[PDB]
């Protein structure tokens, strides 16, 4: 908790919606935690963050975390990595 | 600019346990946030919504 109140790199978008990050998970100290409950999220395919770059080239799917996994909600974004 | 935090550090940390680092997070991260710096070099999330923090901010 205290050891995951850290914070990692957002997703940006073109949809003037707030940052979201890459799937429910990420590195804090010596932590692997994970966002909470109700956290916005981008669940992209293995592909898709194959060729995930500084401009938007694939349709990011909006999702909601739940117990670390980002349950896509349906909404579509043009999301970018800065 | 990128940078947002998931979850804050809820109770009050002592000033003399805080370092004088100071970042405000984007305004369209999903939480609004600060970021500080405890001497122990661990960047840490905290709630401007709480007064323990705007004391802190002001004291920087």
């Amino acid at each position: 908790e205290a050891r995951c109140a850290c914070p990692a790199r957002h997703l940006n978008n073109t949809n003037g919606t707030v940052l979201k990050p890459l799937g429910c998970h990420y590195f804090c100290n010596g932590t692997l935690c994970t966002a909470p409950d109700g956290y916005p999220c981008y669940n992209l395919t293995a592909q898709q963050v194959r060729t995930l770059t500084t401009y938007p080239n694939t349709s990011c799917a909006v999702g909601v975390c739940m117990k670390g996994t980002c349950v896509k909600n349906g909404t579509m974004e043009q999301c970018f990595k800065t | 600019s990128t940078t947002c935090c998931y979850r804050f550090i809820n109770k009050k940390i002592p000033k003399q346990r805080l370092e004088s680092y100071r970042r405000t997070t984007s305004s369209h991260c999903p939480r609004e946030a600060v970021i500080f710096k405890t001497k122990l070099d661990k960047e840490l999330c905290a709630d401007p919504t709480q007064k323990w923090v705007q004391d802190f901010m002001k004291h920087l």
